[PDB]
RNA sequence: UGGGGCGGUCUCCUCCUAAAGAGUAACGGAGGAGCACGAAGGUUGGCUAAUCCUGGUCGGACAUCAGGAGGUUAGUGCAAUGGCAUAAGCCAGCUUGACUGCGAGCGUGACGGCGCGAGCAGGUGCGAAAGCAGGUCAUAGUGAUCCGGUGGUUCUGAAUGGAA
RNA sequence: GUGCCUGGCGGCCGUAGCGCGGUGGUCCCACCUGACCCCAUGCCGAACUCAGAAGUGAAACGCCGUAGCGCCGAUGGUAGUG
RNA sequence: AGCUAUUUAGGUAGCGCCUCGUGAAUUCAUCUCCGGGGGUAGAGCACUGUUUCGGCAAGGGGGUCAUCCCGACUUACCAACC
């Protein structure tokens, strides 16, 4: 027997590439490690990307594996 | 080479029904004396 | 294979540096001459390097490769970042483990005045 | 280590003749012979091993490496993680005195014994052989265990054929039918 | 409660539906939880699979060992999805940060509320040190208010000093 | 004036990586010799580590070709769509 | 004519949506250009299951064995893993 569905947990990206956000704001509540911490930026137990310092957004793909990293530059 | 862990070595001296007396390092307790060696192959 | 396994050894102290943005002094055991070179925080540059591989260290030495060489060397690093003006740096294993040369080098480098 | 020497003297210009090794390190250096005893039946005699580890210690001068279950299988009964293997590695100079314990006292005390057949090669020039006793060696006081614990033996090398590594067994006078 | 008597459902977590931000319904389709661990937690150091090919006492398709290929198809306390070798997987030593007062600034909700969090002050422990640690790979393991019990704290105590 | 080399640390992450043939030992690197002791093995100088270093270039790695593969990859058409 | 909660489901409350007043920054909307992560359509089959088939044919069953046992001439024939 089923029918039951449990929430929605409003994930995904909050702060999209080329954004000027200050420290401490969101820019992607993950759950697993689709992205990976960049310069300035924290990661939190929760595997939320946050940032350390204050300026813009800015992705990329570095690494020998080809990870998708999220940094942001001091403005 | 760990210490206490190694049972300890006796120069070890057996020999064979020709004579074939051989003087090398073991763990036995006793030395005895064989039927064959390598020069009774 | 001893020279992939050290490397992947290294990696997660390696990689911890280069998100501070610390300056690091990174050393090269090996066998024969032992080998020490000091990065800037861009990784890209190095700042000051000494080893035996330079005679001029090594002939006042007895052997290559050994605990004397390494604070010779560990001196010899010291004194010429002191003289180039670099005080707070961190140090690097390197997969090698933090107990004989790596160690003898290490110490040399604080009493002559590299803080870490 | 006598014939630790003998290796290094005499059966290095006899493989250098024979297939030329224009080198001096491209020889087939022997590299650990491993001593094991998958005794496995340990599942409710615990002690059984006791004796098996002892029987290593008193054979090879080390204490043996107890070793546990790689994988849960229940055609066997065994959950991953649990003693029922009973090995040992010789390596350096001590491989040599089992080495020379070898040809010596041990292989000439085999049972029933006419001639080695060196088929038991893995492909890559390693012997890995197999014999259902310990009594070859003397090291086992015959009336001490009431079970002469049968286990198997791998000589390690660095050849490639198994002939390589065959006819350089054969530089002991090792037996061959 | 497809009109009704009958069997299931009710809070919470995962996937699909869900139309490539978020969200999104059905008595739509598969599933699980109402805990556990003093360590499986923290930290420094080391290690990294399954799987078959082959050669081996017992031992043979399926226990142990040696080499090769292989590559994470393994593992990850538990459901599933996402993630992981810088390993979060496995092992060892030392330990208790499973710490106190906070908290820029964001996420998410009508609200109650919930989630993340650099840094600051105090103090602690592992590490040579840089640094790391305010529970556990994350996401379920939980229920408001009132009434009442316990301990601490002169804050109050209807004349005053006390107490209730 | 610089080039040939090796070693180390990076940017860049398969046009970069594999298979294959041939090549490097003065240096350097690797292997190797020895291991009372520092250090170390739930066995083992294998690794970790120290003292050194005869010999060698096999292993390993570096280099030069090879495209037998992987890989990058247009233009055009086609699938789909606002 | 929605969301959330409700002995709640044609009720009600908060929010969204309307209105009037008020105070504010090119504040806001469309278009061009640039900076972004997405994985549905399509394509595809390494992975994930599953697809039927062949083969592999190991697990398994029976005349067959010494038909106490290992084992079997051989094989209906399913067939885990494949």
């Amino acid at each position: 027997r089923n029918g039951r569905d449990s929430e929605a947990k409003r994930l995904g990206v909050k702060r999209f590439g080329g954004e000027s956000v200050l420290a401490g704001s969101i820019i992607v509540r993950q759950r697993g490690t689709k992205f990976h911490a960049g310069a300035n930026v924290g990661c939190g137990r929760d595997h939320t990307l946050f940032a350390k310092a204050d300026g813009k957004v800015k992705f990329e793909v570095k690494g020998p594996k080809n990870r998708k990293f999220i940094s942001i530059e001091a403005e | 080479m760990k210490k206490d862990i190694h049972p300890k070595y006796e120069e070890i001296t057996a020999s064979c029904s020709c004579g074939n007396v051989m003087k090398i390092r073991s763990t036995v307790g006793h030395d005895l004396n064989l039927d064959v060696c390598s020069k009774c192959h | 294979d001893k020279k992939s396994a050290r490397i992947r050894r290294a990696t997660r102290a390696r990689r911890k540096l280069q998100e501070l943005g610390a300056t690091r002094l990174v050393v090269h055991r090996t066998p024969r001459h032992i080998y020490a070179q000091v990065i800037a925080p861009n990784g890209s540059e190095v700042l000051v390097a000494a080893s035996t591989v330079e005679k001029a260290i090594a002939e006042q030495l007895k052997y290559t490769g050994n605990k004397d060489a390494a604070a010779a060397v560990g001196k010899a690093v010291a004194e010429r970042a002191l003289e180039k003006g670099i005080k707070d740096v961190s140090f690097d294993r390197s997969g090698f483990q933090y107990h004989g040369r790596v160690q003898a080098l290490a110490d040399a480098a604080r009493e002559a005045g590299l803080q870490f | 280590a006598k014939l630790h020497d003998y290796y290094k003297d005499e059966v290095v210009k006899k493989l250098m003749t024979e297939f030329n090794y224009n080198s001096v390190m491209q020889v087939p250096r022997v590299e650990k012979i491993t001593l094991n005893m998958g005794v496995g039946e340990a599942i409710a005699d615990k002690k059984l091993l006791d004796n098996a580890a002892a029987d290593l210690a008193a054979i090879s001068g080390q204490k043996p490496l107890i070793t546990k279950a790689r994988k849960s299988v229940a055609g066997f009964k065994i959950r991953q993680g649990y003693p029922i293997g009973c090995k040992v590695t010789l390596r350096g100079e001590r491989m040599w005195e089992f080495f020379e314990r070898l040809i010596t006292i041990a292989v000439p005390r085999i049972r029933d014994f006419r001639g080695l057949s060196a088929k038991s090669f893995d492909g890559r020039g390693n012997y890995s052989m197999g014999v259902r006793e310990q009594i070859i060696f003397p090291e086992i006081d015959y009336d001490k265990v009431d079970r002469v614990r049968g286990l198997d033996i791998t000589i390690t090398t660095t050849a490639k054929s198994d002939e390589e590594g065959r006819a350089l067994l054969a530089a002991f006078d090792f037996p061959f039918r």
